[PDB]
RNA sequence: GGUGAAAUUCUUGGAUUUAUUGAAGACUAACUACUGCGAAAGCAUUUGCCAAGGACGUUUUCAUUAAUCAAGAACGAAAGUUAGGGGAUCGAAGAUGAUCAGAUACCGUCGUAGUCUUAACCAUAAACUAUGCCGACUAGGGAUCGGGUGGUGUUUUUUUAAUGACCCACUCGGCACCUUACGAGAAAUCAAAGUCUUUGGGUUCUGGGGGGAGUAUGGUCGCAAGGCUGAAACUUAAAGGAAUU
């Protein structure tokens, strides 16, 4: 059965520290336990170790990431921003 | 063009999934295609690229990862490499692609 | 420890001795491991690599970069921040960048940077929710926390100290050419109030 | 009661087109809806010409000429008289002059 | 034969300058505005005062070495009127008549492609 | 006096009566 | 009183040798001396001119011609290309209703090492014996003149030098070129470059400069 | 500078104006139309990639799989909200100069939020054609957009002259228009608002004199602003529509 209504994982906090805070925590939380694909092995396994560390279970490929992605809107930006540049360069 | 050519041999002729199947199908020389991932990791690459050069069988690169060439073979399960044991009323073989 | 980037070991062979180099490198983002660093002028253009700031094309993103050719990294080093090549000038070999704090700076050609952005970027958007995740924040980094206010303390522990209301008295705007144990406050500040615009 | 069966513009098809500003005033217009008149005038004047053509190096030039377009708000060309008020009967017609 | 300057006659409402430069347009010989002529603060722009500005700008136009000008006329532009004030072409015509030599008359009002917000608001200036 | 002006004068009327039902709550 | 006009040298201006006769007018400066000197003030003008002047045919009333200083030799000033761009009226009198404007720039390095944006504006004509009013392009055809028009103004350049460019643009060599390649999709009236502007520039070399005065 | 006329403001420390070169963010002029696309809201610089769509063509397939739809759902201008970025311009607030009897308005000069974007909210507009959707029929014309068909047509009039472009005649679909009033309407007007007392093709939603009132209360959604739903007491002889003088 659905057992919070909205807290979900913040429901360990009780009735602290405040419904916006504990929101915004709620979002990065989610991000922060979820299972990604691995972009090598290809399988739903990656998980986080430490902040900016994100670990395959397989595999044992460990991927510098963001703190509670694997990856940030500004790195993909930037991995396709390099990837234009260097393909015009040895254009 | 290439996944329909892929689901036609998967349903009229003869295949055998998997890197250990596909590596017994080039030692025995059975093979006529192998297919590989994009994200097959280069030491397999380069190891299943070097029987097919030994048994001197053409080796297409699927444009996508294992995921994809799982789905592509009517498969729910990740499929790393896929060899052509012989086709059926496909023309994979004869196509260039 | 400390640190919320993450830090990764990347291993080059000595060129004039048979022996393993361990490096540690502030780890950028996508940088994995059993990835192929290369560090050098001749370096080709990709996430993690070394280069020199002349070596590469305007609007790349650069990270731990060198203020000075062989400093071995001094800008944009904290997690998620990162520094644009905004110019060049060939002739007195000359690299003009923006730092993460928008500051317009000139570097030479020379100096050194890693491709891309550091990782771990995203954390400060987190609310620490609570003093213990403080606490423990500051207990790798240094004695820095908590911190008492000085109106909350006696005249004589502090500048703001004293007086029947927690209040500071005369203007927290200290000046440049104030000396120790009179720059509490807002030091050589150009404005005060909400920033706004 | 409906004036217009044009409601007050040229806009059937499209529920939103995009605002001009009125030349006189800066009014928010809607494209189809502004009064538009193109204006074509000598660079110089009409008396004017002769004087320019004997105090002039190269001899009968050009005598160029301005171009712009005029974009007015329904009040500020009523009251510039640029469309100047008609009958029920008579503004039916469409016609330039 | 012929030396040429830069005319360069910014017609706008409320003023009229008349600034005539080298034909690189870096130096400038003699900008006289129409408020440098009439001191009734409403009639700066008028086409007495363009004339009288003009004028004085051959007067200084002559005993420098400029005999010859290209006329290049121009409005406020950008988000603002883009049609010339009423003294451009009392300016341009006491030029013609003063001795100084035409050529190439050419309208240089900066004319942007869709561009900033003209000021106003939605309801435009309502008097 | 338009519709939106009495529209816009009953809104804050509202949240005047909501307002003072949140002190007497 | 100083009277600052009683202090200036008045040079002379020449133009490049891809034109007709070069005597452009007069530059009033200043008088050169020590301290913060005004020799190098002349380094940097730029001075539009139009190209009837330059060619003494009125055929090019417009195409005003961009012209930028670059040694000073003696009383007299060395120019090279800088710019080419309409009259304004010019622009305006093509551009009419009841028909389409089709614009194609590219950016592109000639043999010298010049980085110049050229550009490029065509308008749809009507027919002889047509009917309908308008003769608008059918969207399909503006990308495939828009294409081709970008490929001859790409090939043009790349090869035939700064200098070889400009002996291309005065006759207006580009414009039957493209008159030529595009009447095969649809029919165009007035095709024109309409500018040309610099970007990025070469050393100085003053042997290609000195090629071009005589 | 600005204005109707001024004042505020800047200005011999050089304002305004001129030239060269940068930076930033917006926006995409003219071409631009009784033209196009989209379910609507909306959508106009180039190129590349991605998925989609209408119409047309078809001697292709399936064979009733359809129409409209409580509950339920996606999108939904602008303003507004949250958190980052960015913040040139204009600019609710505010400041200031004028006008004026006053002017906390219009006019003038600054100027925060906003205006842009990313990730979420909101769910409202004179969101309009104030005109639900599907289907059939009833009158004449020309123009225009897209597709198609045919000219022993023009352009490439160069020995019996590609493909596009154009011209002529049809046809399908679309945005519209003009004439007339068969017919309708209270009229304005309308080819639908016609095929209605000679009243029935199918189906959804909504209204029952004007106010009180989209108010109070309850419920539900929303961070909030607010949205959806939604009275009664009381009060009144008109309120209102179109046209005539
Ligand atoms: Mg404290
Ligand atoms: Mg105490
Ligand atoms: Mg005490
Ligand atoms: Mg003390
Ligand atoms: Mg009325
Ligand atoms: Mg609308
Ligand atoms: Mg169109
Ligand atoms: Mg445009
Ligand atoms: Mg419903
Ligand atoms: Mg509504
Ligand atoms: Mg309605
Ligand atoms: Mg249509
Ligand atoms: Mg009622």
């Amino acid at each position: 059965a659905k057992r919070t209504k909205k807290v979900g994982i913040t429901g360990k906090y009780g009735v602290r520290y405040g419904s916006s805070l504990r929101r915004q925590v709620k979002k990065l939380e989610i991000q922060q336990h979820a299972r990604y694909d691995c972009s090598f092995c290809g399988k739903k396994t990656v998980k986080r170790g430490a902040a900016g560390i994100w670990t395959c279970s397989c595999c044992k490929k460990t991927v510098a990431g963001g703190a509670y992605t694997v990856s940030t809107a500004a790195a993909a930006t930037v991995r396709s921003t390099i990837r234009r540049l260097r393909e015009m360069v040895e254009a | 063009s290439i996944n329909q050519k892929l689901a036609l041999v998967i349903k009229s002729g003869k295949y055998t999934l998997g890197y250990k199947s596909t590596v017994k199908s080039l030692r025995q020389g059975k093979s006529k295609l192998i297919i590989i991932a994009a994200n097959t990791p280069v030491l397999r690459k380069s190891e299943l690229e070097y029987y097919a050069m030994l048994s001197k069988t053409k080796v297409y690169y699927f444009q996508g990862g294992n995921n994809e060439l799982g789905t592509a073979v009517g498969k729910l399960f990740r499929v790393g490499v896929v060899s052509i044991l012989e086709a059926g009323d496909s023309d994979i073989l004869t196509t260039l692609a | 420890s400390g640190r919320g980037a993450p830090l990764a070991k990347v291993v080059f062979r000595d060129p004039y001795k048979y022996r393993l180099r361990e490096e540690i490198f502030i780890a950028n983002e996508g940088v994995h491991t059993g990835q192929f660093i290369y560090a050098g002028k001749k370096a080709s253009l990709n996430v993690g690599n070394v280069l020199p700031l002349g070596s590469v094309p305007e609007g790349t993103i650069v990270s731990n970069v060198e203020e000075k050719p062989g400093d071995r990294g001094a800008l944009a080093r904290a997690s998620g921040n990162y520094v644009i090549i905004i110019g060049h000038n060939p002739d007195e070999n000359k690299t003009r960048v923006r730092l993460p704090s928008g500051a317009k700076k000139v570097i030479s050609s020379d100096a050194r940077g890693v491709i891309g952005v550091i990782a771990g970027g995203g954390r400060v958007d987190k609310p620490l929710l609570k003093a213990g995740r403080a606490f423990h924040k500051y207990r790798l980094k240094r004695n820095s926390w908590p911190k008492t206010r000085g109106v909350a303390m006696n005249p004589v522990d502090h500048p703001h100290g004293g007086g029947n209301h927690q209040h500071i008295g005369k203007a927290s705007t200290i000046s440049r050419g104030a000396v120790s144990g009179q720059k509490a406050g807002l030091i050589a500040a150009r404005r005060t109030g909400l920033l706004r615009g | 009661p409906k004036k217009r069966a044009s409601n007050g513009r040229n806009k059937k098809g499209r529920g939103h087109v995009k605002p001009v500003r009125c030349v006189n005033c800066s009014k928010s217009i809607p494209k189809d809806k502004a009064i538009k008149r193109m204006a074509i005038r000598n660079i110089v004047e009409a008396a004017a010409v002769r004087d320019l053509s004997e105090a002039s190096v190269y001899p009968e030039y050009a005598l160029p000429k301005t171009y712009n377009k005029l974009h007015y708000c329904v009040s500020c060309a009523i009251h510039a008289r640029i469309v100047r008020v008609r009958s029920r009967e008579d503004r039916k017609n469409r016609a330039p002059p | 034969s012929q030396v040429f300057g830069v005319a360069r006659i910014y017609a706008s409402f409320n003023d009229t300058f008349v600034h005539v430069t080298d034909l690189s347009g870096k130096e400038t010989i003699a900008r006289v505005t129409g408020g440098m002529k009439v001191k009734a603060d409403r009639d700066e722009s008028s086409p007495y005062a363009a004339m009288l500005a003009a004028q004085d700008v051959a007067a200084k136009c002559k005993e420098v070495g400029i005999t010859a000008v290209h006329v290049k006329i121009r409005a406020t532009g950008g988000t603002r009127t883009k049609t010339p004030g009423p003294g451009g072409q009392a300016a341009l015509r006491a030029l013609a008549r003063s001795g100084l030599r035409i050529g190439r008359i050419e309208d240089v009002t900066p004319v942007p492609s869709d561009s900033t917000r003209k000021k106003g608001g939605r309801r435009g200036r309502r008097l | 006096m338009r519709a939106k002006w009495r529209k816009k004068r009953t809104r804050r009327l509202k949240r005047k009566r909501r307002k003072v039902r949140a002190r007497s709550k | 009183v100083v009277d600052p006009f009683t202090r200036k040298e008045w040079f002379d201006i020449k133009a490049p040798s891809t034109f007709e006769n070069r005597n452009v007018g007069k530059t009033l400066v200043n008088k050169s001396t020590g301290l913060k000197s005004a020799s190098d003030a002349l380094k940097g003008r730029v001075v539009e001119v139009c190209l009837a002047d330059l060619q003494g045919s009125e055929d090019h009333s417009f195409r005003k011609i961009k012209l930028r200083v670059d040694e000073v030799q003696g009383k007299n000033l060395l120019t090279n290309f800088h710019g080419m761009d309409f009259t304004t009226d010019k622009l305006r009198s093509m551009v009419r209703k009841w028909q389409t404007l089709i614009e194609a720039n590219v950016t592109v390095k000639t043999s010298d090492d010049y980085v110049l944006r050229i550009f490029a504006i065509a308008f749809t004509r009507k027919q002889a014996n047509q009917v309908k009013r308008h003769s608008y392009a059918q969207s399909s055809h503006i990308r495939a003149i828009r294409k081709v028009i970008s490929e001859i103004l790409t090939k043009e350049v790349q090869g035939s030098t700064l200098a070889q460019l400009t002996s291309k643009l005065i006759p207006e060599v580009i414009n039957k070129e493209i008159e030529n390649a595009t009447k095969d999709i649809f029919p165009l009236q007035n095709i024109h470059v309409r500018k040309v502007k610099l970007l990025k520039q070469p050393k100085f070399d003053v042997g290609a400069l000195m090629a071009l005065h005589g």
